[PDB]
């Protein structure tokens, strides 16, 4: 499913983002926005190997398992073909994993190029929660 | 850091009865809140895990609500099995803390 | 399956470096989050903090960075390290890794001068 803009912002107060480990919720729904334009069944196949898939484009090589990528960890202790649900609970669930690690929401890449530094805010105003 | 108050602090209860143990947040943690349960001798064990999620292997007469500030556990017809600490966890800000426990036992 | 077992020594002196380790069999620890968590008496429990699978680690300011979380892959292990420790710091040690899936057996350790 693609969600709305507002609706994506909703479903992930609903879901916890909403100041979670230091992120406001406008950076999660902008991540959502440049990292699969709001489509729960996106997938990217990468240079490396690996496949991000879903909602917030998780990374088969470190996160879920797609069984074709070399030297995966799976830390999110999942296939990837689970996170592809219109339902986003368990891209959730990863995403709070994956954000707990150091590099913070840096390693979602189109997230640091169009969403750090930029009005985040933005991507929630204008919205009933 | 976050404060978790956990209250009632003991609760006696006789088998089969439901209860429900209540866990508040000093600010919003969103759906970030997790239920602990420690007996005697015994490591902590994940009961629920983000306010409402189930756990496999854990009974289901457990099941937990809530959101922002305010958390339930409940346990529908408690089993004598089910005596002991219960705690909640946040992990929505760190440090994570944990809340005070309430203590479930036989009345 | 995984399994996690604390090891070290179980009384210590005050202003020493109190150390722990965690073995873990059934996986590699490169493949989860690991962390240590306390009890002190009174049903006290303070998570003391975790290691991500790329090194990073988060400390609880509670300890006052007297604490240090280590990992060695060959060995399968990680590990605790808590200087200068006072009566303050007798409790029981658990490690767990990050989801609280798996946990310890939990191991007391209690600072005296005797």
């Amino acid at each position: 499913k693609v969600f709305g803009r507002c609706e994506l912002a909703a479903a992930m107060k609903r879901h916890g983002l909403d100041n979670y480990r230091g992120y406001s919720l406008g950076n999660w729904v902008c991540a959502a926005k440049f990292e699969s334009n709001f489509n729960t069944q996106a997938t990217n196949r990468n240079t490396d190997g690996s496949t991000d898939y879903g909602i917030l484009q998780i990374n088969s090589r470190w996160w879920c398992n797609d069984g074709r990528t070399p030297g995966s960890r799976n830390l999110c202790n999942i296939p990837c073909s689970a996170l592809l649900s219109s339902d986003i609970t368990a891209s959730v669930n990863c995403a709070k994993k994956i954000v707990s690690d150091g590099n913070g929401m840096n390693a979602w890449v189109a997230w640091r190029n169009r969403c750090k530094g930029t009005d985040v805010q933005a991507w929630i105003r204008g919205c009933r929660l | 850091d976050i404060v978790l108050t956990q209250s009632p602090a003991t609760l006696s209860v006789t088998p089969g009865n439901s209860v429900s143990l209540s866990c508040r947040a000093s600010q919003s943690i969103g759906n970030n809140l997790h239920w602990y349960q420690q007996k005697s001798h015994e490591s902590p064990r994940l009961l629920i895990k983000y306010a409402s999620q189930s756990i496999s292997g854990i009974p289901s007469r457990f099941s937990g609500s809530g959101s922002g500030t305010d958390f339930t556990l409940s346990i529908n017809s408690v089993e004598t099995e089910d005596f002991g600490m219960y705690f909640c966890q946040q992990s929505n800000s760190w440090p994570y803390t944990f809340g005070g426990g309430t203590k479930l036992e036989i009345k | 399956d995984v399994q996690l077992q604390e090891s070290g020594p179980s009384l210590v002196k005050p202003s020493q470096t109190l150390s722990l380790t965690c073995s873990v069999t059934g996986d590699s620890i490169t493949s989860d989050y690991w962390s240590w968590i306390r009890k002190f008496p009174g049903n006290r429990l303070e998570y003391m903090g975790y290691v991500s699978s790329f090194g990073s680690t988060f400390y609880n300011p509670s300890l006052k960075s007297r604490i240090s979380i280590t990992r060695d892959t060959s060995k399968n292990q990680y590990y605790l390290d808590l200087n200068s420790v006072t009566t303050e710091d007798t409790a029981t040690y658990y490690c767990a890794n990050w989801d609280g899936d798996y946990w310890g057996q939990g191991t007391l350790v209690t600072v005296s001068a005797a």
